[PDB]
């Protein structure tokens, strides 16, 4: 039926969201870093975790969109209009989910770069509020996941 | 469902002839944006200095061949027009060739569009950066030569999507 | 997490052998009208079969729901004990009597038919209530109806509960500034406590909310390692799998999860407890034991 | 980005290559520099607050009179503009930022505005009037400039306020009621009142840390020069100047040093 | 037919707009403490409360979004309309609470880490005042859960 | 048979639009509250006034989201469309009334918080215009629940 | 009839993956030259960053390449799906690189600045601009999955 | 038919905007009168004017909503399409004319806040400007009134 | 037919555009004689003429309105579509020109209130701009009630 | 049979249009009288001919309407689909017109009346821009006009 | 049918497009030639003839739409919708061909006449860049004729 039509447009939206998100996350991350190593290229090192942190989020969204593409297939069964919108649905979810996490992510590193040369309890303090952002993504690739799951049943 | 049919309905004729006209026009504003972008900062340094005439013209005449590509992806798309038979006015033929028409147009235009700006962009740098110092010429027409690419990427995508043309 | 009878995200075996066991279905599946026939109920942890099973979510979701419910108005019950006592200790005024015992009265009754209601469902196994028609009982504000009622006194229960919070409106109000008066700022207390009382029974569904977030990411993390050891079994892939597991586990089952958890706990202890005592003000005292010294 | 090449990209060019080619001979300098500026004539505005920086000053030395007719040789078309004593000075209120505020804050003329230390008042009102009227055109990164710039200026008046000022009515509220992280917390540097506490107030901010150090030169000027020094030093943060971007006042501000700089040349 | 489309889209924008109020929130505590804590290491932790009172928010969303998805199941029922349309109300009510919370969270929290450096006595008030905003979120999470115990109850 | 598909959206409509004013309202009175604690802790404690007035509209709108899905009961009675149309209205009424107020209470809080942090002696005004700003707010949940009344065609 | 999604999906692919690539493009070259007014040896091998850019728009023609010999409508019968997967298939190759190549713009713009100053951070430059360009390969991956499902 | 539809829109979009327009009236009373609350107490408690005007309009739309709700009585007669169509143009024109009046004593009361706290003899000004604002809500009651018992002379 | 779906609302309209004309025009003129009665408190109340002519709008709103309202009357005679459309042009026409007419006398009396407290010779002359303006708003209304009066004209 | 509303509709959309721009030349002519206030309050008297003006482009529009408006005699010659669709257009026509008439009027009434300050005696040059601004009026009604009746009365 | 309403259509836009682009950059020149005058009035008339060389974009688009105006006729031959939208789009393509040369040459020109009078040695330059911006005009129209050959079916 016309369902793939949906259901692969949802798929694709998926990690074109979480991409949109990881890119945003990385280029504050990256003009921060830069503006922290200007002066102390001694933390440079240090303050690379927060690029790595949100550009995970770009591998939940790869993630995401592998199992909403294995999850379609017409050959093995007919794939109804339900099934379609739910993985539609799922691939939504999880990329506004993951472009909402890198914008925070970045916006949140970009801060803690500028402030990282001036106390080192940044380096804690960035890491903490990085995991804290990343725990979001997690949690929507999680609600993703479920609801992929749950499309292959479409009674 | 009426109002789908309809939507169904259109003349692939008329999709295909805007898409092609788009890719011109696109590509010619895109030229002529670059064309701009590049002239003032030319105009700068030869009001600063009227030594660096030659090394600007480089970044007007990459333009141009945005220009020049345009206008060749344009002639090649008329070259692909057909009498367009009242018959096979809705056949699936003549949908699909208008469909691939328009796509490569549009493709033809966008890049040509990005590709005009980046070269602008480059050569505005690029002239100004020369008035600063004449050393430095050398590897920002490099680095203009590479980002002109996009335009030609554009063109061979536009070309291979032009092959799919079947009007009858 | 022995409560659970949830280990490492799995489950195992408990003090019994199989709570429930599917009634007849040799051969037949699961999602019948036999279903599952329960022998006995496990002592020690939840029903190993209810976790795995698909039924697994409206189940877990209800009793975490209950549970939380309950343990909130315990914990609000014991906050507004530890009133009388502060009173006594600190040998306060008779605005104790004035405004404690109003104060606990109101809140204690208005969660009381919810609580009562929950307990008899548990109890009675009045099926015709379950999670929602509890709450559809809650919900008429109303008299007559009741068809839906287990109490045998609901119908008027429900009434004198509804009678008695609303008197307990101005007895929470008035009497600590008709004592001053006597004995011759309230309005602080005065519609905090009403709106706060509704804030802090509400809250207590963060407790749910995060054991049920855990549960979830603890079955994902154990879904992934499965899917790895499984259909991966070859040595590199069940290693990368592991490594995986092991770095997920540390990162949102060790970290985050604790974190988080230790937070929540955190504000529902101060939003909650703390707000029935404590109040704040006062001072440490130090003296000058070498203390920069030590 | 594209509003660049749209329009100011020959006049960011020629400004561009008159600062790269920059370096009575200090006044033969300031006029060739005040000639390139003028010939130069969105970034009108920019242009006019730039000079109106200057005119500020000019106009308050214009205010005096008192060997007022002095103020002819000075006329440098820079600052010095003819368009940019209180009858003459609601007619001076016109074609400038800073006046219209001026004429209510420093309404009583002289008597605000005494040649001892008043005056000197009266200009830092008046560049705080025009450091706020920069700053309200905002949309570029010369924003940040700007505000360290001001900074540095609040930060030398209380500087000299808390060094010897404070004997004259300059007290900690004075300190920015007529003294002119700064915007927001300049409340740190009203109790500074030592050289030691100069740093210590430094402090709370590191880009500021260690600026002072020694303080033996720079803070030990009064009026404008304390924190001012500090930002002529760090100027060569200025001197990046990247690209596409307002480099107007950025290349003003170097001429002006170039020229501070000859002058302070002089006989070797 | 198409009511299991309306009822996924309104459990993935739940999930979606509750992460998108999450990010913000976490974005804005993140950029107060980073501003605040250079100075002092107190905001490193004694200040990290909003960092975890802004996930909280996205906790209750992930669990209104597991709930909705739990709710259809066509094996079991045929749902009408009835059931796509309240999912879908009680999806966006969900979602739209929080976003309002993590707004008003993130600004909140960004005030008291910038405030953290002034007298320490406005702790207890910058933790009232977020405790009474987050009170916006339970009663969201109290209106989706009552839309979807009404839900199932289609003719 | 459409009728849900209305009174559900109003309903959640109401609750969502009532959140948002709530919200927005009580950005602005937690910004004021904290600048008058670092201004002046003395009183941050008594504050919070128009911070703890900007939930009861959160509560208004929570109340009138319960009463609209116990409106829609279509086992007691078949649910036209005369009913779900109405009952969407009265949410929506309900809904913008709430965020106009949450509107105004943020704007009078952030006034009256520099007010009373540059002389407590204007609380009484403070408090009497919140009064008159929540009066509105009143008056619009008034009008949903009528509205929500007229559900017997 | 379907196809003409197909069709669009190449076309949307190359326009959308190049607009991104002009983009991070020009804002790394408008940073090389600022580099070169005064630190001549530094910007000849900073033009990596600006060819780190240019590759993605490689990325996006070859992907591209690979739909359009996919949409051969008299050798199979190009059924709704095929065109459905297709045009989604281009919008995420599209759509991934316009946002991987604005990041790199962004990074790379400061990474020239940075260079410029202190020498020795070029390295950390360096990798962040490579970590953020895997964004830009994670959407090629993508593209290429969701192609390959065009056996029916 | 759809009457009812018309009708109740009509009265929503009535109450909403007499409810705006009576927000934007009072928060611009509120922000005149800040400043008079501190420079002249004494003058501030006579200040609470505009806002008791402002009240006054919203209570005055929010009696004619309710008089154009309680004129729908579907048992008693059947609403055609003209008596809701009346009835929505009736409440759109009695909350557009009552959020203008607002407004407008919104901006006169906030200029007559520091205009009587510079001088107090512009107070009978101020009174004078008040009323001739409040009388356009008047008209706009009374139109509204009228078009409300117009809207039942269908057949 | 559905002629009041188009006259009634037509009719609403007008007195809704001419109320929110008269309330800008009035808020301007109120601001500008506040601030000229804090300038001067002798002219404040001799500088309320362009207050109270700017009130005219209203009123000939409010005589539109009853007049388009007394118009539809299905109970005297059916009105087709054209007998609606003529109505709703005729309130259309009335609501804009009033809207422009009170525009262009509050910015005219702002104007003339710093005029005549600068000057007080121009004062009285000053009159003329706002004797224009409700000269135009007089033609409009006349405009308005010869569409108007074509509602039988139809058969 | 629905062309009558379309021509009413014309002829309300020319006379709002008219009056609009009428309006948004009366402001800036008054903002101008303002401002040569009491710099030079001999010359009030003579600064009133943008007001002249504005009101004198007012008339036109609503004389414009009322011809416009003449034309609803649905007693008679069936409107057909042209009476509709000429009004209208005439109607449309004028009222544009009006509206850029007014604004030309508008800003060389506030030009002249800033500059009556300076130059006195150029009082003479200012009323003839403002007459040859004024002129478009004339040619819009003079069209309006033209196409009252061309396209409407020919219907047969 | 409607395909004489897609050519009047396209002619119309190719000679409006044209007439805009050359409008916007004759008036760019003029200003530019405006402020040039008070510096050095003896080079007024050095660079007024490429201020005015919009012109020239001008009599091409009126070229280009009298080519279109003279190819529709229902006499020659009942053309169908696969000779109006190609003549609709052979004009579009021109005129918007001619509109973005007129507002590049419009800019080069406002640089140009700066430049000359900075340097009196650049005008040759000038008039290099300026020849250049013309040769996307010269391509635009020969694209134009090209489209317009074969819309003769």
């Amino acid at each position: 039926e016309t369902a793939p039509f949906f259901g692969f447009l949802g798929a694709a939206a998926a990690l074109v969201f979480s991409c949109m998100g990881a890119a945003y996350g990385t280029a504050k991350s990256g003009v921060g870093v830069a503006s922290m190593g200007v002066m102390r290229p001694e933390l440079v090192m240090k303050s690379i975790v927060p690029v790595v942190m949100a550009g995970v989020l770009g591998i939940y969204g790869l993630i995401i969109a592998v199992i909403i593409s294995t999850g379609i297939n017409p050959k093995a069964k007919s794939y109804y209009l339900f099934d379609g919108y739910a993985h539609l649905s799922s691939g939504l979810a999880c990329g506004l989910a993951g472009l909402s996490a890198g914008m925070a992510i970045g916006i949140v590193g970009d801060a803690g770069v500028r402030a990282n040369a001036q106390q080192p309890k940044l380096f804690v303090g960035m890491i903490l509020i990085l995991i804290f952002a990343e725990a979001l993504a997690l949690y929507g690739l999680i609600v993703g996941i479920i609801l992929s799951s749950r499309a292959g049943q479409s009674r | 469902s009426s109002w789908s049919r309809a939507l169904v309905k259109i003349s692939p004729y008329t999709f295909s002839a805007i898409g092609i006209a788009v890719a011109i026009g696109v590509s010619v504003l895109g030229a002529a944006w670059g064309i701009y972008i590049t002239g003032s900062s030319l105009i700068g340094a030869a009001i600063k200095a009227p030594r660096i005439t030659s090394k600007n013209l480089i970044s007007v005449i990459f333009c141009e061949a945005v220009a020049i590509y345009g206008v060749i992806v344009a002639i090649i798309l008329q070259t692909k027009l057909e009498s367009v038979p009242a018959s096979q006015i809705y056949a699936p033929e003549s949908l699909r060739a208008g469909y691939a028409i328009f796509a490569s147009g549009i493709i033809v235009g966008f890049a040509n569009l990005v590709c005009g700006l980046c070269v602008g962009i480059i050569g505005s740098s690029c002239a100004l950066s020369d008035a600063q110092n004449s050393s430095l010429f050398v590897k920002i027409l490099v680095i203009e030569i590479f980002g002109s690419a996009l335009g030609l990427f554009g063109v061979i995508v536009g070309i291979i999507m032009s092959a799919q043309a079947s009007w009858p | 997490g022995l409560i659970y009878n949830e280990f490492f995200s799995v489950p195992f075996e408990i003090f019994s052998h199989s709570a429930y066991a599917c009634r007849d279905l040799s051969c037949s599946e699961a999602t019948t009208v036999g279903l599952i026939k329960v022998r006995d109920t496990y002592p020690f942890g939840v029903d190993p079969v209810w976790h795995g099973s698909r039924s697994e979510l409206p189940f877990l979701n209800s009793l975490k729901m209950k549970m939380s419910i309950l343990l909130g108005v315990a914990q609000m019950n014991l906050g507004i004990i530890l009133s009388y006592f502060n009173a006594t200790f600190f040998r306060i005024g008779v605005n104790i009597w004035c405004q404690f015992i109003p104060q606990i009265i109101f809140l204690n009754s208005l969660f009381g038919y919810l609580s009562l209601l929950i307990i008899l469902k548990w109890i009675t196994g009045s099926q015709a209530d379950l999670y929602h028609v509890m709450i559809y009982m809650f919900l008429s504000p109303t008299d007559e109806l009741g068809d839906n009622q287990l109490f045998p006194g609901q119908k008027t229960a429900q009434l004198v509960l509804l009678l008695l919070a609303f008197v307990s409106v101005p007895w929470m109000l008035l009497p600590k500034p008709f004592i001053l008066k006597m004995q011759h700022h309230q309005m602080i207390h005065t519609i905090e406590f009403v709106l706060g009382a509704v804030s802090n029974t509400a809250s207590y569904l963060r407790l749910w909310a995060l054991s049920l977030a855990h549960s979830e990411l603890s079955s994902v993390f154990y879904e992934k390692v499965l899917l790895l050891a499984w259909g991966y079994n070859n040595i590199l892939i069940l290693i990368v799998g592991i490594i995986v597991f092991i770095f997920a586990t540390v990162g949102v089952l060790l970290v985050m999860e604790t974190l988080s958890a230790f937070l929540h706990a955190l504000r529902l202890h101060w939003v909650e407890f703390q707000n029935k005592f404590y109040e704040g003000d006062g001072y440490k005292f130090s003296p000058f034991s070498f203390a920069l010294l030590d | 980005a594209m509003t660049f090449n749209i329009h100011g990209g020959y006049l960011e060019a020629i400004v561009r290559g008159y600062r790269a080619g920059l370096l009575t001979i200090v006044e033969k300098c300031t006029l060739k520099l005040v000639d390139e500026y003028k010939h130069m004539l969105p970034l009108s505005t920019f242009l006019e607050y730039i000079t109106y920086g200057h005119m500020i000053d000019n106009v308050v030395l214009i205010v005096t009179g008192r060997d007022v007719q002095e103020l002819l040789e000075k006329c440098h078309p820079l600052g010095m503009f003819d368009s940019i004593m209180r009858e003459l000075y609601r007619l001076v209120l016109v074609d400038t930022p800073l006046a219209p505020y001026f004429s209510e804050c420093i309404t009583s003329e002289d008597l605000d505005d005494m040649n001892i230390e008043i005056m000197r008042n009266t200009l830092y009102k008046a560049y705080l009037e025009d450091f706020y009227k920069f700053c309200q055109k905002l949309g570029g990164a010369t924003a940040e400039i700007m505000s360290d710039l001001l900074a540095f200026e609040a930060d030398r008046r209380a500087v000299n306020i808390t060094i010897n000022s404070i004997g004259t009515e300059l007290t900690r509220d004075d300190r920015r009621k007529l003294y002119s992280l700064y915007p927001y917390g300049h409340e740190e540097l009203a109790v500074c009142e030592d050289i030691d506490q100069v740093r210590g107030v430094m402090e709370k901010y590191p880009p500021y840390q260690s600026i002072f150090s020694k303080l033996s030169y720079g803070e030990s000027q009064m009026l404008d020069k304390a924190f001012y020094e500090e930002e002529v030093k760090r100027l060569c943060l200025a001197f990046e100047q990247q690209f596409h971007y307002g480099v107007f006042f950025a290349y003003m501000r170097l001429r002006e040093q170039e020229i501070r700089n000859l002058m302070w040349i002089s006989e070797c």
